[PDB]
């Protein structure tokens, strides 16, 4: 519990910050499974296939449904990663103002994945049931993420909005701060400290991902749910369903057709109900993964290709920027967020009087140390001596509840 | 224009291979069906039969049997099957009672003298014996409870005798034999007389070892079976390996090469040339190209890259171009090293006010289906 | 006198090869951590099947008799391992009161503990491992003979110094077959709530 | 996008009507032929195969429609969100309102859908410049407000 | 909205429980009556419905 130390005149303003890199993980595709309904239900058997035709489209409709999921996995993967119209590259000189992206840019010694992508790819682990390959191989996914990285680093949001335009990385981060109402001087006057906090926070991502398998739990869950669905689907081949056996080739070795058709129709009935259960489970699961692919594409559109002002959409903080990493059947965002850290309590007033007219802050807040009055940014303590440049007039004193008598300096005087 | 899955290809079996153990002694069925004495049903006789060859056609071809009703095999299939134990049960009953010797019956025979299981897998073989076989044959009337399947019960008054005199048709003595095949997963010991034939390796064949039917490529394997193990199962519980019954060698069974066939086509308004993808097979099992998706026939490989047109999979796309179908590693888009340096900025001097259409579904066609009229259209007898 | 048979008496349930797989099987088995009756002559119940083990120095124990009343007017299995031949038969023996016709079957075929698992038609498993009193260790028993005889049986006796008797019970076990197709571990799914979880998840490791 | 939603509904109804021709293991798929041919005590054995098959086909079609309606509702909620933020407003959500910086959108009706003409500022003719994070005039550093 | 969600969950459970009364082509939906009235071989065909 925490009683916040409220009053009609007390404000807490952060004197210092922490840049924190959070990891956010999303699944983006399933294994593109395609189950040959005739070989599953009636494996190698003419005498069974001639019974399955009595059920009509109930084979073809399942190939149609699974083909629909299988193309959608490429559509999801295309919509998340292929958002960049050109493959960008970084220069040979890594002059990024002290920020050390060498953990997340490609390593040319290696598929050309980065360092953090190799942690991610290592941490996740015959009877009509074919698996189709993805359209984009993991090298091509790792090249779209390299283009999104080389875009984001060299050119900010502008490679999403139009042509990619170079800007020095310290000058990009000064705009990222300006976009959260923290004025640009809070960046350059702390640049080495901000670079070291980013580099240290990136260092903790490697240790976090290396130490525990539990961090990728969302992707290992999506792999496991599919593997439990196939294990179920195959175990259901061995069930008798009330036939004399589950071994279809034995029923046909033992019985003449007038008898065998009465047994085989129980296996067809059971296996078909099993397949319709699996395809229904997969269609509902494909709708869940589509909602996650649209969420990943939305985060990559707003949070990577831009700076989303949507609070807590981009990890717990005021958002700056994000770096996408590829992951097996998913994506990972390193969201970089300004989190304020070392507040002091100050006395405050909603406005100030000077000549019976009342003055209000243009941007920021009024505060006092206890003896002198200052105006500050609202997200980093920086006292400015109060003037007609940081403040605007309205009305007169008598209407504002809680106004304070004060002196405002006039720069022209 | 697109790629369409059209059909499943599957390599066909080149040969039929049957392997049964090298036993030649004909089973002692004559010592059962032609035996001079048949036991009284309350204490029905059992003879097990094994380690021999059984020609059931010698039984089935005779019209001397009044019935030959089989409940988990059809009698024309028996000579191609093989079994662990046969269990021949033999007794005499009244002729009109023979219909009680079946899986799932109730009555003085089936409740208190001799009960077959509700899933009895065997044959009941019965004939009149009034020309041969009288109070000397006995059956039970009374018991405290019904007897279990294949239970046998001698006790003491609950027994009676039949009235089998030669002047009596349903009141005649019928000799009954039951054969109760044990279909157990074990080294089988009563085969039908079907001939064994030579081993075939590395070719697709219709195999039958000890009566376990299938189709596959037999290959000799380094699977270390213990001496008692007869066959092996995969992680998916299917049969994955077997031991040959005529020489103890461990054969892996691989299912014959199969895959989805997909046809890659430009629009038929554009051309009738097409290329065929055989999914998940090497180009040996089928101007021929190879991919991580499968073997691709009739599309030429190209070292240049283009935007994707028809997607194959595994980074390959196909198109129709200057003409033939071509296959290529897809371009992700034009390459661009950005002209970054620690003091260079690029600022737009001019703009474009582009208009960009986006289309979204908002509703389905509001269908309503009358489930009663769909299922039982205009019918009280169905409704 | 009782001894805790830690994890002994696992045997291959069926004549099927499996490898690198966790097969779950229901059969008569000796329960894990069961009390086994340590003898040093006495006719015993059989109930469902007998696990029998001996650290026999010099082949002191050699054989068994099984039946209902071990006399004529019923049938009784005899087994004798006389080092010349494993004599087996099921005659209606008029046996003595303490030993050490009408026959219907016959057959012939310190450091070590001999182990057997007698169960019903009649089957014998075996294993024969060196040790240095049952071990806190694991090894499967292989089928040794599997003989059809059709005998009602509920009692047994032993022929001749330690022998340990345990009674089998119906249970579900999960068995880990290794790469060589031999059982390296098992779980008794009835033993405790952890074992009920290991069988539910089909795993030796539960997160 | 619209044509494929109309095609998926048409394929689903065409499949559902085709399944009325399927035998399911009855003597006929024309229900009135069974009733013309048989007395009720035997006809029930045949008709219940058609009822079991048709009911499984209807349960399939309704399940397909329910799963498809969740996709069309997710699409309608996304369209309603774009009409709330992108038509009735100006969105700052990059690439939510077509590829560019967003200005405004004009909605159009379409068969079972909606169409947005998103109007977007896309910059076009860049020039390279030398730049600096700040400038020094008098030992004091100066920084740009809105530039 | 919340009253619709509570109603849909209650209506689903009510539908699921009413489906225990339904015959599905069996001679009765009361499982203990088909077991007490029928011979076990015939009972399996009714119970399996």
């Amino acid at each position: 519990e925490n009683s916040v130390a409220y009053s009609n005149n007390s404000i807490a303003i952060p004197t210092n910050f922490t840049i924190s890199v959070t990891t956010e993980i999303l699944p983006v595709s399933m294994t593109k499974t395609s189950v040959d309904c005739t070989m599953y239900i009636c494996g190698d058997s003419t005498e069974c296939s001639n019974l399955l035709l009595q059920y009509g489209s109930f084979c073809t409709q399942l190939n149609r449904a699974l083909t629909g999921i299988a193309v959608e996995q490429d559509k999801n993967t295309q919509e998340v990663f292929a958002q960049v119209k050109q493959i960008y590259k970084t220069p040979p000189i890594k002059d990024f103002g002290g920020f050390n992206f060498s953990q997340i840019l490609p390593d040319p010694s290696k598929s050309k994945r980065s360092f953090i992508e190799d942690l991610l790819f290592n941490k996740v682990t015959y009877i009509g049931l074919t698996v189709l390959p993805p359209l984009l191989t993991d090298e091509m996914i790792a090249q779209y993420t390299s283009a999104l990285l080389a875009g984001t680093i060299t050119s900010g949001w502008t490679f999403g909005a139009g042509a990619a335009l170079q800007i020095p990385f310290a000058m990009q981060m000064a705009y990222r701060f300006n976009g959260i109402g923290v004025t640009q001087n809070v960046l350059y006057e702390n640049q080495k400290l901000i670079a070291n906090q980013f580099n240290s926070a990136i260092g903790k991502i490697q240790d976090s991902l290396s130490s525990t398998a539990s961090a990728l739990g969302k992707l290992q869950d999506v792999v496991n749910q599919n593997a439990q669905a196939l294990n179920t689907l195959v175990k259901q081949l061995s069930s008798n369903f009330g036939a004399i056996s589950s071994v279809l080739n034995d029923i046909l070795s033992r019985l003449d057709p007038p008898e065998a058709e009465v047994q085989i129709d129980r296996l067809i009935t059971g296996r078909l109900q099993s397949l319709q259960t699996y395809v229904t489970q997969q269609l509902i699961r494909a709708a869940e993964i589509r909602a996650s692919a649209n969420l990943a594409a939305t985060k990559m559109s707003e949070c990577v290709l831009g700076q989303s002002k949507r609070v807590d959409f981009c990890g717990k903080g005021y958002h700056l920027m994000s770096f996408p990493q590829s992951a097996p059947h998913g994506v990972v965002f390193l969201h970089v967020t300004y989190v304020p850290a070392q507040e002091k309590n100050f006395t405050t007033a909603p406005a100030i009087c000077h000549d019976g007219k009342a003055h209000f802050p243009r941007e920021g807040v009024f505060v006092s140390n206890g003896t002198h009055w200052f105006v500050t940014q609202r997200n980093f303590y920086e006292p400015q001596i109060i003037t007609t440049d940081n403040t605007f007039v309205s009305g007169n004193c008598d209407v504002v509840i809680g106004i304070v008598n004060n002196t405002v300096y006039d720069p022209l005087q | 224009k697109g790629i369409y899955q059209t059909s499943n290809f599957r390599v066909q079996p080149t040969e039929s291979i049957v392997r049964f153990p090298n036993i030649t002694n004909l089973c002692p069925f004559g010592e059962v069906f032609n035996a001079t004495r048949f036991a009284s049903v309350y204490a029905w006789n059992r003879k097990r039969i094994s380690n021999c060859v059984a020609d059931y056609s010698v039984l089935y071809n005779s019209a001397s049997f009044s019935t030959f009703k089989c409940y988990g095999v059809s009698p024309t299939k028996l000579n191609d099957l093989c079994f662990t134990n046969v269990y021949a049960d033999s007794f005499v009953i009244r002729g009109d009672e023979v219909r009680q010797i079946a899986p799932g019956q109730t009555g003085k025979i089936a409740d208190y003298n001799y009960k077959l299981p509700d899933d009895f897998t065997g044959c009941v073989i019965a004939w009149n014996s009034n020309n041969l076989d009288n109070y000397n044959y006995l059956y039970r009337l009374f018991r405290k409870s019904n007897l279990k399947p294949f239970e046998r019960d001698i006790s003491t008054f609950p027994l009676q005798s039949y009235g089998f005199q030669p002047t009596n048709v349903g009141y005649q003595p019928y000799r009954v034999v039951v054969l109760s095949f044990e279909l157990l997963h074990a080294p089988a010991t009563v085969c039908g007389p079907k001939k064994s034939t030579n081993l075939v390796k590395n070719k697709c064949v219709n195999f039958n070892f000890n009566g376990l039917t299938g189709t596959g490529v037999l290959t000799e394997s380094n699977k270390k079976f213990l001496p008692f193990q007869q066959f092996g199962r995969d992680i998916l519980d299917i049969t994955d390996a077997v031991r040959d019954p005529q020489t103890l060698e461990i054969l892996d069974i691989t299912p014959c090469s199969f895959g989805g066939v997909s046809v890659i086509t430009p629009g038929t308004n554009t051309s009738n040339q097409v290329a065929v993808l055989y999914q998940d097979v090497n180009c040996t099992e089928v101007n021929v190209f190879q991919t991580r998706a499968g073997c691709l026939i009739g599309a030429e490989h190209v070292n240049n890259s283009y935007e994707c047109d028809i997607p194959i999979g595994a980074g390959i796309c196909a198109s129709y171009q200057t003409q033939s179908i071509i296959a290529y590693t897809m371009s992700l888009g034009a390459e661009n090293s950005v002209a970054y340096s620690n003091n260079s900025i690029a600022i737009p001097t001019n703009f474009t006010i582009s208009v960009t259409t986006e289309i979204l579904p908002v509703s389905m066609t509001k269908t309503s289906v009358d489930c009663t009229m769909y299922i039982c259209g205009d019918s009280t007898e169905c409704s | 006198a009782y001894t805790n048979s830690f994890t002994r008496g696992v045997y291959y349930p069926d004549k099927v090869f499996r490898s690198s797989v966790l097969h779950s099987t229901q059969d008569l088995f000796l329960p894990f951590f069961s009390n086994v009756t340590w003898f040093h002559n006495p006719v015993l119940p059989f109930n469902d099947g007998v696990y029998f083990a001996s650290t026999e120095k010099s082949n002191i124990i050699r054989g068994w008799i099984f039946g209902t009343t071990l006399d004529s007017k019923t049938q009784s299995l005899l087994i004798v391992n006389n080092a010349t031949n494993v004599v087996i038969k099921v005659c209606e023996f008029q046996f003595c009161n303490d030993p050490f016709n009408n026959c219907t079957f016959e057959y012939v075929s310190f450091k070590n503990l001999r182990e057997f698992v007698f169960k019903n038609y009649f089957k014998i498993y075996s294993k024969h491992t060196p040790i240095n009193d049952l071990p806190q260790g694991f090894s499967a028993l292989e089928p040794l003979v599997d003989l059809p005889i059709g005998i009602n049986i509920t009692r047994f006796q032993t022929l001749l110094a330690a022998y340990y008797v345990g009674y089998l019970q119906p249970r579900t076990f999960l068995l880990k077959y290794n790469e060589n197709g031999t059982i390296t571990d098992a779980v008794d799914c009835a033993l405790d709530p952890l074992s009920e979880t290991k069988c539910t998840l089909k795993s030796f490791t539960v997160e």
